């Protein structure tokens, strides 16, 4: 009686919120999601603003990174004109609260004129630095905590492309979770071979990111998913290897051996040094991805350049490829 | 500094020959006579759909008829055991989800994950709606639990432990000492103590009140996904990754006993106890769990009704029944 | 930065000092607290179909 | 002695046939994993094939071994008219089978959202419509009878019923069931063995420098269905079109040989890891 009527509301509210999952199942099934896992100093955030192109408070944030890169500079130089100056960048070194005056900010371009930008390995700093000292909104660095999530649509498809951020992230446990990522999109520096990691002694930056690529390569969760893998900076590898300083095979002794591939697409006017590393990087990266896998596990490498470089087809271009040998292989037509 | 060192090996030295005086005799010699449990097998009753990813979080609430669960999808539902009735679907701003709790009132619902920030929702006021955004914090949480309708207590992936203020949205209190990502806890009965399982293979005791650690337990040999409490007070079990579950004693501070098997080499998920405290479930990443005996470390019943890893568990306050949850988007309530 | 290290080894020093009891007694203990509330454990001893809530 | 041995060796068939299917269906609805979009047309060519090893396999034995029929002329037409639906729908689902394959291989974003459970079962029942139209009603119409001295004789007799056709239903009911699948799954086929080549010069580009498998699943897949019921199909219309060149043993053999396509499908298909572990469990 009175309990017929209790049973009727709350069966109309199942039925009532039963449908409306039915509608949002569909849109879960329709979106591809993407991982955007790398290294520190590596421009992934770059690829993120540069998608955001498809669908002032930063100024202020931008000095504040300009003093960093200035007290940086000048403490790296303890390893005339202006001396009371550099005095007062000591001074005005480490101050807590916010630096607003325009005497320092003077006295800075005037203390800069000096060599330490030069010997970048032997310190630690910021890349953003020297664009600054002399696209702005990319430009920037800043490390915060949390996920940042993009959705974009394309050809009636779509893509939710998000990053993990660690400011002191190590041995992850949160990696776990992303099972059902259709890819992961890997960055690496190709202009850090000569380069040392947090000012710690370290390895070159590159034998680290080598390093974290064989933890991801191999890993119990992780042996379904394919790897699309990104050389960013290709602009300042060929500054680099056309200066005389900071020899490739100092650093790595294997690339005296190595020879140049049988195949090669060398871009046009392309000299046949600059062009010998880029391969060499990328073989490096290929030798761990070939040994294991077991039709499993794909690494389809590339070359671009964060800043210029459009790369949206690229992505959708692999992504349709992914999907199709995982449904070749389920069906054993493969 | 290097002076400073002579005296922490002197005084690590001082616990563990304290330790080493006090134990009179092993606990299994002292139940040798105890008639066994027997042979325990209970089966499936209800199961729970609509769940559209994996699941990670679930929560009874203290009428022990409703329950509340988390997942992938954005979703946190709340459901009904006895009729099997959806009754809130609770959208969600982050589609990362590693936490859930219930108030003791039954009017608030707690969520956390991946976002850094503790969100709280308000059942009873008829629309769902947030009613605060506990943000400052880093690094993922683990685990949420309430105290009263204002105070909870939340760890996380930064090493710290806090206790919050709901009216005011500021921690009252912080603890440190660990030196991992803590990674599960639970209150005391009284709402006056509560433990806190590391990433460093140790757990240590704090005081709500106080704010500092009292003791530390370091029996274990990898990270620690979970832990429980005996119903007297006096007692806590500890389930790590080394595939092993141990139980330990705060006024004896000794590890008491050891839980462990030749033929399973999976880690630990989730642990809880029985109301009596007389069977210590415990979920295993091989695809099933198993029931232990408190105090004679003997297999009495094995549940194997999942498809894929079991990542929660839970022990109505009435004792009368146990939900385990799944990566394969589906409840099961056992009995 | 060493004053770090010189917080850890006051920690130390709280926790050594502290009362501790045999096992014997914390067992016996455990033992009498399972003996006084095992009658009242639904999942040790099953209830009947007529009293069970979820049959 | 043969004679009776060989209808034992006929009893060892039909237990297979029924037994096999069996096995399937019950599986499949057991497991919630099993479950999917593609498994609604595998339990229903194992639905139509324990039909038919249940309804047509024994009796058409019985019929073999002892002369004359002995249930009526009624019911076995009707048992005529059940052959036909049973072998009618069992071809229709592997086209559907392999149109399915086609669509999740070459557009695989468009997949998930233009096949639904929906949609799966509205196909199934128009195919399963589409047959019992051509089955039950030309059958027991009586519109198929001909008219010939022998022919006739038999159709008046009710000691017992043989197959006896026109020239129209005979080009109709074999074009419709057999001719027009057949282009479809080849297209599909090679379509799909043309995606499978080049993703497989993909592969070797990219990283070969440091194809027997989808040539022996197509082999498989074409040959053994091709193999089991193209001969039957194509001596229908020559025994009609000419003048009565072949025996009716022929006929009944080629049959025969056409029945066993429904005892190997559970083998050749759902030969899955998956439905391996199901059937080991149970
Ligand atoms: N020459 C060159 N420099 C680049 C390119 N892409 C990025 N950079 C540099 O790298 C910066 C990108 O920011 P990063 O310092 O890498 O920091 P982030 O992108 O936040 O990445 P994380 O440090 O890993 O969080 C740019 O401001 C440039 O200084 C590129 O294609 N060429
Ligand atoms: C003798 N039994 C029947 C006769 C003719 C026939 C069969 C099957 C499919 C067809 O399309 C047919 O026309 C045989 O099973
Ligand atoms: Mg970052």
């Amino acid at each position: 009686e009175d309990q017929r009527n209790e049973e009727k509301a709350q069966r109309e509210a199942n039925k009532k919120i039963e449908k409306q999952l039915q509608k949002d199942k569909q849109v879960y099934r329709a979106t591809h999601r993407l991982l955007l896992l790398g290294a520190g100093e590596s421009g992934k955030s770059t690829i993120v603003k540069q998608m955001r192109i498809l669908h002032a408070t930063k100024v202020q944030d931008i000095k504040n990174n300009l003093k960093e890169a200035i007290e940086t500079i000048v403490a790296a130089m303890s390893n005339p004109e202006n001396q009371f100056r550099v005095d007062y960048i000591l001074s005005v070194m480490n101050v807590p609260d916010f630096d607003f005056p325009p005497e320092f900010y003077e006295h800075a371009k005037a203390l800069w004129e000096r060599a330490c930008y030069e010997r970048s390995n032997e310190y630690q700093l910021i890349d953003c630095a020297q664009y600054f000292l002399d696209q702005d909104l990319l430009r920037c660095r800043v490390l915060t905590s949390g996920i940042f999530e993009t959705k974009f649509q394309v050809d009636k498809v779509n893509f939710h492309m998000f990053d993990v951020g660690g400011q002191r992230d190590e041995r992850r446990k949160w990696i776990q979770c992303f099972n059902d990522v259709t890819a992961i999109i890997f960055v690496v520096a190709s202009s850090s071979y000569n380069m040392v990691i947090r000012e710690d002694n370290q390895t070159n930056r590159l034998q680290e990111a080598l390093n974290l690529f064989k933890s991801i390569w191999n890993n119990r969760w992780l042996r379904t998913i394919s790897v699309i893998l990104f050389l960013n900076k290709q602009d300042l590898l060929a500054e680099k290897v056309l200066a005389g300083k900071s020899k490739i095979e100092d650093y790595f002794p294997e690339f005296a051996r190595y020879t140049t591939p049988e195949d090669a697409t060398p871009e046009p006017g392309e000299d046949p040094r600059v062009t010998r590393a880029k391969y060499f990087i990328r073989d490096e990266f290929l030798r761990i991805s070939t040994a294991s896998g077991d039709g499993r596990h794909y690494c389809y490498p590339h070359f671009t350049c964060a800043v210029d470089t459009e790369n949206i087809r690229r992505v959708f271009n692999d992504c349709r490829d992914i999907i199709q040998r995982m449904h070749l292989r389920q069906y054993e037509l493969l | 500094l290097d002076q400073l060192r002579q005296e922490a090996e002197q005084l690590k030295n001082q616990i563990r020959d304290a330790r080493k005086a006090c134990a009179d005799a092993t606990l299994s010699q002292i139940t040798n006579n105890i008639d066994p449990v027997g042979r325990i097998q209970m089966r499936t009753r209800r199961t729970l759909r609509g769940h559209l990813a994996k699941i990670y979080a679930m929560h009874w609430g203290t009428d022990s008829r409703l329950l509340v669960s988390a997942s992938q999808d954005g979703k946190l539902i709340i459901w009904d055991s006895y009729t099997t009735n959806k009754v809130h679907a609770i959208p969600l701003r982050s589609s990362w989800v590693m936490t859930c709790a219930y108030a003791p009132s039954g009017n608030y619902v707690a969520c956390g994950g991946l976002d850094n920030i503790c969100s709280i929702y308000n059942l009873k006021t008829g629309n769902v709606r947030v009613s605060r955004e506990l943000a400052g914090h880093t690094g993922y949480l683990s685990c949420c639990r309430f105290l009263d309708d204002n105070q909870i207590v939340t760890s996380s992936g930064d090493t710290t432990c806090a206790l919050w203020d709901i009216e005011t949205g500021q921690q009252t209190t912080t603890f440190t000492g660990h030196t991992g990502d803590v990674m599960s806890l639970s209150l005391a009965p009284d709402t006056r103590l509560f433990v806190s399982g590391a990433c460093d293979a140790s757990a240590k005791l704090w005081d709500v009140r106080e704010g500092m650690c009292r003791q530390t337990f370091t029996g274990h040999e990898s990270d620690i996904n979970a832990i429980c409490f005996f119903p007297n007070g006096n007692a806590f079990a500890t389930g790590s990754d080394d595939a092993t579950c141990r139980l330990f004693d705060l006024r004896a501070d000794q590890e008491l006993m050891t839980y462990s098997h030749d033929n399973i080499i999976c880690g630990i998920t989730s642990v809880s106890f029985s109301k009596s405290g007389r069977l210590l479930l415990a979920g295993y990443d091989d695809f099933n769990c198993n029931v232990w005996d408190a105090l004679k470390a003997d297999r009495a019943g094995v549940l194997a009704g999942h498809d894929n890893r079991v990542s929660c568990l839970g022990v109505t306050d009435d004792g009368m029944a146990v939900a385990t949850g799944s990566w394969d988007s589906f409840l099961k309530i056992w009995n | 930065s060493i004053a770090q290290a010189r917080k850890l080894v006051e920690q130390l020093k709280m926790e050594a000092n502290i009362d501790r009891i045999k096992v014997s007694k914390a067992a016996a203990d455990l033992m009498a607290y399972c003996e006084a509330h095992a009658k009242e454990d639904p999942l040790l001893t099953p209830v009947p179909a007529s009293e069970n809530p979820f049959r | 002695v043969w004679v009776v041995g060989m209808g034992i060796v006929m009893s060892l068939i039909v237990l297979a046939i029924v037994f096999g299917n069996v096995l399937v269906i019950t599986a499949i609805a057991k497991f919630e994993r099993l479950q999917t979009v593609t498994n609604y047309f595998i339990t229903s060519l194992a639905c139509a094939d324990l039909v038919m090893g249940l309804a047509v396999v024994p009796f058409g034995a019985a019929h073999i071994l002892t002369k004359t029929w002995t249930f009526g002329n009624f019911w076995c037409e009707f048992w005529t008219s059940i052959d036909v639906l049973c072998v009618t729908a069992s071809i229709e689902t592997l086209c559907v089978i392999a149109v399915d394959r086609y669509f999740a291989i070459t557009s695989p974003f468009k997949y998930q959202s233009l096949l639904t459970k929906n949609k799966a079962r509205v196909i199934i029942l128009m195919v399963w419509i589409v047959s019992g139209l051509t089955s039950f009603l030309p059958i027991q119409m009586h519109w198929y009878r001909a008219t010939h001295q022998e022919a006739i004789n038999c159709y008046a007799e009710e000691t017992c019923c043989d197959f006896f056709t026109n020239q129209a239903y005979a080009i109709a009911s074999s074009i419709v069931s057999f001719y027009v699948p057949l282009v479809i799954m080849v297209f599909v086929y090679s379509r799909v063995f043309q995606e499978a080549k080049r993703q497989l010069q993909k592969i070797d580009k990219s990283e070969g420098r440091f194809e027997h498998k989808a040539l022996k699943t197509l082999g498989i897949i074409m040959g053994t269905f091709t193999l089991c019921w193209l001969p039957f199909f194509i001596v229908n219309i020559v025994h009609v079109i000419q003048d009565n060149l072949i025996r009716k043993e022929v006929y009944i053999l080629l049959n025969w040989i056409g029945y066993v396509n429904s005892g190997f499908n559970p083998l050749i298909y759902c030969r899955s890891p998956d439905f391996r572990i199901a059937f080991q469990e149970l």
